[PDB]
RNA sequence: ACUCUGGUUUCUCUUCAGAUCGCAUAAAUCUUUCGCACUAAAGAUUUCCGUGGAGAGGAACAACUCUGAGU
């Protein structure tokens, strides 16, 4: 029985029509024979997405003339504008150019999203520090979804529930939790064992990893 | 004796591997298939003597085909040099370890054969020869001298010494006091036996080869260098390939002082290049200086160059560290609370008052001190 | 010509073609003295060893090549690093591979938020600072215009 | 000039 | 890399010896694959601008010119060795010998020190130039 | 108690075998482990030392004692 409560209340369709590269060490005739061969074809793979893992951009690790500050911003709408149709994403798969394109067949009434923040380095394993400038009021997924049933989706307008960010270093780093609670508007920022309260504008400027959205 | 017995039991039984599946292929039969080898029989002293001549002449080849003819081979296969060489000659002198050991194996072999030879030729008795035979495998680490040429062979020396220990003591008893009859050389065979076994396969592939027919930073800008040279056309390789190091060290000098590095006027892919390479390098380096710094603080030995290279990467970690904990304290904000700062501030400010410290003034014109 | 004619002196055995397993490198016979009877006894001798190693050699060889595209996964080659980018580095054109100079020459505002909250909390302390009772000031007006009384 | 030899180091390295 | 120009031929090599003659020639006899021959390479790219205007550092493969390499005897996988106006000039570094530096030098100012010390004994004619070092010993501590 | 396919020995090849494949016991490489590794342990890998299973082919001499089977 796969209609869970779980499984109905945080977990979408997504329609990945993915593809692949021929090869980049052949000539135009022999790419275009994978091409035409069906080794290079797209096809749809949709599956079910309990959790978009919208990536973040690595940091550029060079300063610039603006960003007064030095922590690399990015506007959650660019961050997840991969998900789309047009966003094409490359694969380094074995002996292969996974190029793939993903699409949202379904959006579920809670979306999860947890931005993978940390990564591994050739020698380390380094987390990106890089800040998602994401509204916490209002926000649609209309203009990343699947044109295919796009005005099947009557309601789009989705606001961010809470916000679990890990703070402090890689090794050695804390969890802390932004909440925004129902009943009253505060978003609440919970410690381990600390409740505090936290303005909705500094919601947005920690690093956020894992974050739940309500469609409303 | 009887502990170190029981140790090598031990060993060889916790590490008691079940065997693998081959696909059962007779080397011996395979050479008999060959159209290259007869099939006789003869007597195991007599085929001891051909071995043991079969092997001195292929120790006279492989020492004498590589022109090192300032050196001979005795017939007890003693292999000593005929007379004083050059440093040149001397490194053509060099005997591997791979041949010491063959050298020495083939003269306990033929130690053994001539002694079978001399049991049959009526010049010792059979209870001589096995008192020999005793005598050639137990404590015969001195006469092989084995052990320079593999150190892996003590264990087996001890083993032997051992075993000769255990035969002594046990068989020594009685009427027969100390003496050199014990003729029971049976263990100290089937350790040699075993020993010669496992040596074989190392010893024939050196054989069968001699007849035939930490720096990341570097090894990164070399590839770098060599991939964008590869890349750039031989118009341009005359001497901007200087231009491009020059750049390559910009941006590496750039990402370790936290100072942009703007070259507009260089290709996109160039740029993505030389920030792929300066990425790998800084992860390189941010990995080796802690390292070093973890060997420096549990007490590794270094030098002064290495101290001062580590000290400097270190500090410059720290810099850049320090300069993104201000920047994320600048982009948080303060981190102490309005609410707890003006309790603070009020706490002492009644401890003060309570304390009536009338505070310092600014230092008068016609300060007394 | 030699190096003789530099009129130079003293003060295959190199250490690097050297080692303490298997001694030098290099092979006792050379190989120029070969024939057609060196052909069919070396092709004798291959068949045999190959016989004689043919024992695990195929599952000795798929466990390796397994290994091999493990290891793959976490030791990229020098040139593979640079391999993705030094494919698309060809793109450049000729003016873009001549014209590379010399080395020799909405928004999110992040301070903003700091800013604000460090004004409100220096506002809120001087709220409760400006309940002090004897808090002194020297006012820099009155000293300065005052350090010059009793200069020479 | 040196772009040929250090293609030619690091191609037997 | 690698931007001293090695002398491929022996010959070459050996003009190159008796090209110049007011200033130091020093011949890298270390094969490039070696990572120790890197090193050193690395460590002459140091001093390549600042020992120019008083030395001209050459590099050179003995698998190249292997003449270097058999009447020389120079076996290190990277020996370092000086000639000056067609005299090849001793280091005392204290270890045995003195043809050659044999050891991976880390140390740029070392280096700077050696050379510039190795050229005031050649102006100064000494065929054994006292090295202001102690080579013979590690030192590490 | 009538009859019946059914002999062992030995040589060779292929293939499988984690069963104490062997009531024996080695070698090498890497890896982790404290060194500062014959004198040391752990994990893995590989090659030998030589086997058992089955199949296939070959040449020697037993032809039904035997046993299973067709009474």
């Amino acid at each position: 029985k796969k209609k869970t409560i779980v499984t109905d209340v945080f977990q979408g369709s997504m329609r990945i029509f993915t593809k692949k590269l021929p090869h980049p060490d052949l000539p135009a005739e022999e790419k275009e024979q994978l091409l035409h061969n069906d080794e290079y074809q797209e096809t749809m793979v949709e599956s079910t997405f309990m959790y978009l893992t919208l990536d973040l951009p690595t940091a550029p690790l060079y300063k610039d003339e603006k960003e007064q500050l030095i922590i690399p911003q990015v506007p959650l709408f660019n961050i997840l504008a991969k998900f789309n149709g047009i966003t094409e994403k490359e694969y380094k798969t074995y002996k292969e150019n996974f190029l793939k394109r993903f699409q949202l067949t379904k959006l579920p009434p809670y979306l999860i999203f947890c931005i993978k923040r940390f990564t591994k380095n050739n020698f380390f394993v380094e987390k990106n520090p890089t800040i998602v400038n994401f509204p916490i009021t209002n926000v649609d997924l209309r203009e990343y979804l699947s044109e295919e049933v796009q005005a099947v989706h009557k309601n789009t307008t989705y606001d961010l529930i809470a916000n679990i960010v890990h703070d402090g270093k890689p090794s050695e780093g804390s969890y802390r939790i932004h909440v925004l609670h129902h009943g009253t508007g505060k978003w609440y920022e919970l410690q381990d064992l600390q409740v505090t309260d936290i303005l909705p504008q500094m919601i947005t400027l920690s690093e956020a990893y894992i974050q739940i959205w309500k469609r409303r | 004796s009887y502990q170190k017995l029981l140790k090598y039991y031990v060993l060889n039984a916790l590490k008691h591997r079940p065997p693998k599946a081959q696909k059962k292929r007779y080397l011996f039969r395979s050479f008999k298939a060959t159209k290259f080898f007869q099939s006789t029989k003869l007597d195991w002293v007599e085929v001891g003597l051909q071995v043991c001549r079969q092997g001195y002449n292929m120790l006279n080849l492989l020492i004498h085909r590589k022109n090192l003819n300032y050196l001979h081979l005795d017939y007890n296969f003693n292999l000593k040099p005929v007379k004083t060489l050059t440093t040149k000659e001397r490194k053509k002198s060099r005997f591997g370890n791979a041949f010491h050991l063959c050298r020495e194996v083939l003269r306990l072999t033929k130690l053994v054969v001539d002694s079978h030879v001399q049991y049959r030729l009526g010049n010792v008795d059979a209870f001589q020869l096995a008192d020999g035979l005793q005598y050639i495998f137990a404590h015969v680490g001195q006469l092989t001298g084995m052990y320079r040429y593999k150190y892996k062979l003590m264990r087996q020396i001890r083993m032997c010494k051992d075993l000769k220990h255990l035969i002594y003591y046990r068989f020594n008893t009685g009427p027969v006091g100390k003496g050199p009859g014990c003729g029971f050389w049976a263990a100290g065979w089937r350790v040699w036996l075993f020993f010669m076994r496992g040596i074989t396969p190392l010893l024939e592939r050196w054989l069968g080869n001699l007849l035939a027919r930490s720096h990341f930073d570097l090894e990164l800008r070399a590839a770098v260098m060599h991939d964008i040279l590869d890349m750039m056309p031989e118009g341009i390789k005359q001497n901007k390939a200087r231009t491009i190091l020059q750049h390559l060290s910009e941006a590496w000098r750039c990402w370790k002082a936290n100072i942009p590095w703007k070259v507009p006027g260089l290709p996109t892919p160039i740029e993505n290049m030389i920030l792929r390479y300066v990425k790998a390098k800084a992860d390189w380096w941010t990995n080796t200086a802690h390292y070093n710094r973890e060997r420096i603080r549990r007490g590794a030995t270094v030098d002064k160059t290495v101290c001062k290279k580590n000290l400097g990467r270190l500090t410059r970690l720290y810099l850049k560290a320090e300069q993104e904990r201000q920047h994320n304290y600048l982009k948080d904000g303060p981190y102490i609370t309005a609410e707890e700062a003006v309790a603070v501030y009020t706490t002492t400010v009644h401890w003060l008052e309570s304390r009536r410290f009338s505070p310092i003034p600014f230092p008068p014109l016609s300060y007394k001190h | 010509v030699p190096g003789l004619g530099r009129g130079a002196t003293g003060f295959d055995l190199n250490d690097t073609n050297y080692d303490e397993f298997n001694g030098y490198a290099g092979s006792l016979f050379s190989s120029g003295p070969y024939e057609k009877d060196d052909e069919e006894a070396d092709a004798i001798y291959a068949a045999l060893d190959k016989r004689m190693d043919e024992r695990r050699k195929e599952r000795r060889e798929q466990r390796e090549k397994e290994e091999i595209e493990k290891y793959r996964m976490e030791r990229p080659k020098i040139q593979q690093q640079f391999s993705d980018l030094k494919r698309k580095l060809a793109e450049v054109t000729e003016e873009e591979w001549l014209s590379i100079p010399e080395v020799g020459d909405g928004e999110l505002d992040m301070r903003k938020i700091g800013q604000a909250r460090n004004t409100l909390m220096d506002m809120r302390l001087s709220q409760v600072s400006d309940s002090v009772s004897g808090q002194t000031v020297v006012d820099p007006k009155g000293y300065l215009t005052d350090l010059n009384s009793m200069i020479p | 000039d040196i772009e040929s030899s250090l293609k030619q180091l690091a191609e037997r390295r | 890399s690698y931007m001293l120009p090695h002398l491929h031929n022996g010959w070459q090599v050996d003009q190159a010896i008796l090209s110049e003659e007011d200033r130091v020639v020093v011949i890298r006899f270390g094969h490039d694959w070696d990572p120790t021959c890197m090193k050193m390479d690395e460590v002459l790219y140091s001093i390549a601008e600042k020992v120019k205007n008083f030395a001209v550092i050459y590099l050179v493969d003995i698998t190249e010119v292997p003449d270097f390499n058999k009447m020389y005897e120079l076996y290190d996988p990277c020996t370092v060795m000086f000639f000056f106006r067609n005299k090849h000039i001793m280091i005392d570094l204290g270890t045995g010998n003195n043809n050659k530096i044999n050891w991976a030098m880390e140390d740029k100012q070392e280096m700077v020190d050696i050379i510039e010390t190795v050229y005031r004994g050649a102006r100064k004619g000494r065929g054994l130039v006292v090295s202001p070092k102690d080579y013979s010993t590690k030192y590490r501590y």
